[PDB]
């Protein structure tokens, strides 16, 4: 009866940027699944692949936990097969994704009065992310042809955006955090079960 | 990359961070404007100046790429708003001499005080002292006081100002290449480069003129029952064939004679509708008053207000020791954020208001999902255009009767009728001339047609002659009477509201068809209409991307202004007028005047 550590996932005091996503690699402990999916306090709850509805029936051998933070208009980019600027740049699913996205308004935590500038995004990249793929570069974008040295200036832009988190900023426009369970199935072991 | 590809590249950086620095602002102007403190005055100058300082750098850096090698047009009406020079083509001596000038003029006309002869200390400004005498004496000589003292005193310093002011803003204009000032001005309804909707400069000039040709037989008919009227209370200053006394007209300038209703009202003993008595016999609040107007909006299929605008709006004046700028205003501050600021009270005008301003923010939402450059009416009229017809619908009687404010047991008369569209012809008819009047001076001006030694000369030739009113003291060139209107000292264009007013009309007599209203256009209500309210948003969700000549065609089937429809609301009121004037003159004598 070891069970898996969902709590420093879900309640973690700061959730990491969208272009850093984190990873956390759940192994060898007891999902309660049914737990999450039937808590209602999460605003987006959708599976691809696998189903909600008591499929803690289910072993796998590996489960990954990725978390972040973006506005509430851009969750719709967490999903298969969706284009955006985080879709593209900072996090992207692949088309045959079997897994569970989840996502709650965490305005009262990631908002601040005056702006929190605490969480980026990636706003220009070269070309568009493999499925789990994770930049964390920040060499400055060279959007022209003269080279950039290393600084911001005509047609060189700092990569990295922030988002200003202010408590009276629209639905679209507040913070949310986003958990995103990867299942996977390699011929092995089968070690996260969890009835 | 191509230079468009850079453009949008620059573009997509400009608007992640016009979006932020804009917030800021917007926030720390929104807690001065509901809570005056010093502390709070600068810091809406400490943000405000920083984000007009980006706007100054981006606005060079966008100057880099030249607007000829752009082809996907939305990228080019982006780069070319933030490209405009503006004051910043001049050298820095002539805009700093220019920005000292405006503010002087501006200074001017906000502290411009007036004092009374044998008490020089019994002195009134202009708000609130002069206006009260202008819209509510009866006095023929209190009323000429105020109106000379204002121009002689005040109108004087602003003479040798404005002058200066001409040939600088002709100097910015014709080095961004264009004719002159007005042709600047003119610039907010051109449109290029798209085949079947452009719209030139010069086309505004034709377009004004031809349609206000329309308007002349219903204002001439106003006029003179007005003046008719006026003659039986003032038989010794009125001439049955000549001007209007300008300092008769019910505020400092003519500008609206909604202030002559009183005196003119056609039949003086059936009373408004005024529904203010039944909103306190039902304890109504400001709340409710927001309430049904949001349920207004809703009926024909427009969102609810959103969350936040109900947790920061505000709504009632705090009242207090915290004090508060109480003129009511919409605001898009950005980032989903919309907000109304409005010391409402109980009352019939700010249940309108309310409608009004609550139209704003349903055209500030519609475009939201627009660039941020492009998050803004069609153009200069579109915006107050909507937020009136908002009122139209609220205020008439068969709306007031189904949210039960306007007793089941009160039905129109036609002699109701005639005293409604009356009072609404003395604002929005009455100030048609006006504007228009004023405006082409301006253009004249601007384009050299008048020389300094007849600007006062032709201002008051132009008032006799299209307005029909006329001076009551002659005024030589050390007048500048002109600026003594807050527009003009203050460099705002003025066009725009007889744009506007001809706009409205369209939209509602456009939104009143699809919701198949039967009967004469001023009685209309488009609630419970989705199909109207459809019409409306597919124009107001374009914000400034198409043409204003195509989103005025999504509402109304044409690509231009049109009086029609104006015309078609004020029918009842044309026919009526007519008759009325039988046995009077009709026009007027040019060469009467109260000074003989
Ligand atoms: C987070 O904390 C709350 C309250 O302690 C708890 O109900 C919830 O289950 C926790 N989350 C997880 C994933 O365990
Ligand atoms: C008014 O402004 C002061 C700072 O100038 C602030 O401390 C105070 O909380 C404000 N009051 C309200 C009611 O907003
Ligand atoms: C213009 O560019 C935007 C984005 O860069 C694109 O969505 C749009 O389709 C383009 N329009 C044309 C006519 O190329
Ligand atoms: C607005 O309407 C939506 C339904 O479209 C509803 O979910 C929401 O609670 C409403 N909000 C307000 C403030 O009326
Ligand atoms: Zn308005």
């Amino acid at each position: 009866t070891n069970l898996c550590p969902f709590g420093e996932v879900f309640n973690a005091t700061r959730f990491a940027s969208v272009y850093a996503w984190n990873r956390k690699r759940i192994s060898n402990c007891v999902a309660d699944y049914s737990v999450l999916y039937n808590s209602a306090s999460f605003s987006t709850f959708k599976c691809y692949g696998v189903s909600p509805t008591k499929l803690n029936d289910l072993c796998f051998t590996n489960v990954y936990a990725d978390s972040f933070v973006i506005r509430g208009d851009e969750v719709r980019q967490i999903a298969p097969g969706q284009t955006g600027k985080i879709a593209d740049y900072n996090y992207k699913l692949p088309d045959d994704f079997t897994g569970c996205v989840i996502a709650w308004n965490s305005n009262n935590l990631d908002s601040k009065v005056g702006g929190n500038y605490n969480y980026l995004y990636r706003l220009f990249r070269k070309s568009n992310l493999k499925p789990f793929e994770r930049d964390i570069s920040t060499e400055i974008y060279q959007a022209g042809s003269t080279p950039c040295n290393g600084v911001e200036g005509f047609n060189c832009y700092f990569p990295l955006q922030s988002y200003g988190f202010q408590p009276t900023n629209g639905v679209g426009y507040q913070p949310y955090r986003v958990v995103v369970l990867s299942f996977e199935l390699l011929h092995a072991p089968a070690t996260v079960c969890g009835p | 990359s191509t230079i468009e590809e850079q453009a949008k590249t620059f573009l997509d950086k400009f608007n992640h961070e016009a979006e932020d620095l804009f917030y800021q602002s917007s926030l720390a102007s929104w807690n001065y404007n509901t809570n005056i403190t010093e502390e709070n005055v600068q810091n809406m100058n400490n943000a405000g100046d920083k984000w007009s300082a980006f706007l100054k750098e981006q606005s060079t850096l966008a100057q880099m790429y030249p607007l000829q090698e752009i082809q996907n047009l939305t990228v080019k009406l982006q780069l070319q708003a933030l490209q405009q020079n503006g004051s910043s083509v001049l050298s820095e001596d002539k805009s700093k001499r220019l920005n000292t000038i405006l503010n002087t003029m501006s200074t001017i006309y906000s502290t411009g005080k007036v004092c009374n002869p044998d008490n020089p200390q019994e002195c009134l400004l202009l708000e609130p002292g002069l206006n009260e005498i202008m819209a509510n004496s009866l006095d023929y000589n209190e009323r000429l006081w105020a109106w000379e003292s204002w121009r002689s005193e005040v109108g004087k310093q602003l003479r040798p100002l404005y002058e200066e002011y001409v040939v600088l803003k002709n100097e910015m204009a014709r080095a961004n290449h264009y004719e002159d000032y007005g042709d600047y001005w003119r610039g907010d309804y051109e449109v290029n480069g798209v085949d079947g909707y452009d719209y030139s400069r010069g086309q505004l000039i034709e377009d004004v003129e031809h349609t206000f040709e329309e308007i002349k037989p219903l204002y001439e008919h106003l006029h003179a029952y007005v003046r008719a009227k006026l003659m039986n209370a003032y038989p010794s200053y009125i001439s049955p064939i000549g001007c209007l006394p300008a300092h008769l007209l019910g505020d400092m300038w003519g500008r609206f004679w909604t202030n002559l209703y009183s005196l003119t009202v056609p039949f003086g003993q059936k009373p408004n509708i005024d529904v203010t008595d039944a909103m306190v016999d039902q304890a109504w609040d400001a709340q409710r008053i927001f309430k049904e107007a949001e349920k207004f909006f809703v009926s024909v299929g427009l969102p609810n207000m959103t969350q936040g605008f109900w947790e920061n709006s505000m709504l009632t004046d705090p009242g207090n020791v915290q004090k508060a700028v109480c003129h009511p205003t919409a605001w898009d501050l950005g980032k989903g954020d919309f907000r109304i600021l409005m010391c409402t009270k109980v009352t019939m005008d700010d249940f309108l208001t309310a409608h009004h301003e609550m139209g704003h923010i349903q055209y500030d939402m519609a475009y939201a999902a627009q660039p941020f450059l492009l998050r803004n009416g069609a153009n200069e009229g579109f915006h107050e255009a909507v937020g009136e017809i908002m009122s139209l619908s609220a205020a008439t009687p068969k709306h007031l009767k189904s949210i039960g404010l306007l007793s089941p047991d009160f039905q129109e008369d036609n002699e109701t009728e005639i005293n409604f569209l009356l009072k609404q012809a003395l604002t929005i008819v009455g100030t048609l001339p006006f504007t228009y009047m004023l405006e082409k001076w301006r253009w004249m001006v601007f384009k050299g047609e008048i020389p300094k030694d007849q600007w006062m000369k032709k201002w008051w030739e132009m008032k006799r002659e299209i307005v029909g009113v006329v001076e009551p003291v002659p005024h030589d060139e050390t007048y500048c009477d002109p600026a003594s209107l807050f527009h003009v000292s203050n460099d705002y264009s003025f066009i725009r509201y007889y744009t506007r007013t001809l706009y409205q009309f369209q939209f509602q007599e456009a939104l009143c068809q699809a919701a198949k209203h039967e009967g004469p256009l001023h009685k209309c209500d488009i609630s419970n209409s989705t199909e109207a309210g459809q019409k409306l948003f597919n124009m107001l969700r374009l914000g400034k991307s198409e043409p204003w000549t195509l989103a005025l065609e999504n509402v109304v089937g044409a690509k231009n202004m049109n009086v029609r429809p104006l015309l078609n609301y004020f029918e009842p009121l044309f026919t009526w007028l007519k008759d009325q004037n039988k046995n009077s003159f009709v026009g007027w004598s040019t060469d009467w005047s109260p000074y003989a």
